[PDB]
């Protein structure tokens, strides 16, 4: 069974601007780590297989996270840090392409469809099911576990919002838009590390390391 | 994959 | 109204290995052009926006027809010009990466599900209405336009399969899979444009020319 | 846009 109240226990529990950045982004792959704890049958799965589908999903994981935390703000985006990086700010620093598609393709359209925390959780996890993630010792069990999850929301989406017949597919037609933007983002995050010139610790270095 | 192994495991 | 008998019918209407790759990607581009304009309200937008979604979305649209096509055979994919490339050619010719990609999370995750080929134009007419591409005069009646074709979708699916309640689901969860091949897809035919020693045809190149 | 302007007026 994936039940969506665990699923939302699992956000509930964990919830040059450059720099200020990628600061928030390590700090949030410790937490990201206990999200995943706690999302179900995640510590089941063999433990080099949830080491695949972290390293896989942490980036679109981590994206979808401050964009629906940004929903309050209307220009910018708000780190888990505290602090918020506003779209002249990322403009003024060179980034501001990426953080555009940012605003446009995800924040604004999670503030549109008003997306509450469950549905947020539910595409976190179908992301963090990944059955395409490379390596995986039972590609077959992580798809069995990614169509339980996205059952639960569709019964969810029917329930709490039963006004709405398309807003499941609404919520799952942002995934490519979270697919692309955290490619473009990593292709940032390898820039900067390869220059050398913004600090990047050690999780978020541990994360850009090779396969 | 130091600093994920170690975190996963506690 | 959005019957998924017209995007049926639009796909019927229309249906070194690197340089015959090129070659058929050129051919299908006039392909996608006669496509297009048989799927429903299409045509009825405005003439820039017809261009700015064919320019946005070329590149899926053409993958996503050559992986269906490709079920037939086993370890390849089947050219429109009849010419099939196998495994070991792109692997031979240094593209093998991106190859075995579009084998296993489009080729076959379409042939495990029997993906028929309603389902195909759909999922093709889904990504042609990009609400996302950039320049759109009216964004929100390419949403609206979306948002009829998944909807006549996931009625097909309930109608055709109402064996399989989460097929509907799992036609739109290879949407990212396809977003990410595509974009790996551009940068292959960007370098082989910027280093100019694979022949690559008008139609081809202008799609590859800047915004 | 050459090509694609050509085909899709016709
Ligand atoms: C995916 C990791 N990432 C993150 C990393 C890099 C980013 O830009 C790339 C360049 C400009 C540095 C962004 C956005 C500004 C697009 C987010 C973050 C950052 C902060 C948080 C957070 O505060 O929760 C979560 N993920
Ligand atoms: C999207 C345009 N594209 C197309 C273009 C390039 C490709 O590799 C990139 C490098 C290896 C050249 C591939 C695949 C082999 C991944 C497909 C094609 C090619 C043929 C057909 C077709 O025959 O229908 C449709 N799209």
């Amino acid at each position: 069974d994936m039940p969506v109240e665990r699923i939302l226990e699992a956000e509930l529990a964990v919830e040059d601007p450059v720099t200020n950045i990628c600061q928030a982004a390590d700090k949030q792959l410790f937490t990201l780590v206990e999200w995943a704890k706690r999302i179900p049958h995640f510590s089941e799965l063999p433990l080099d297989d949830q080491v695949i589908l972290l390293r896989a999903g942490w980036n679109e994981l981590l994206i979808a996270s401050f964009s629906h935390r940004s929903i309050a703000v209307k220009d910018g985006i708000l780190l888990a840090t505290g602090l918020h990086v506003h779209r002249n700010s990322a403009h003024s620093a060179g980034v501001g392409a990426i953080f555009d598609r940012v605003l446009t393709e995800l924040v604004s359209k999670m503030r549109d469809m008003q997306m509450d925390k469950t549905e947020l959780g539910c595409l976190r996890a179908i992301v963090l099911f990944n059955p395409d993630s490379k390596g995986l010792s039972n590609p077959a069990e992580v798809e069995a576990l990614r169509e339980k999850v996205y059952a639960s929301l569709e019964a969810y989406c029917k329930h709490k919002y039963p006004e709405q017949p398309g807003r499941f597919a609404k919520l799952l037609l942002r995934l490519p838009a979270l697919r692309s933007i955290g490619l473009k983002c990593l292709e940032h995050l390898f820039f900067f590390k390869l220059i050398g010139d913004t600090p990047i610790d050690t999780f978020l270095m541990e994360m850009l390391e090779a396969p | 994959h130091k600093i994920l192994h170690r975190l996963l495991q506690d």
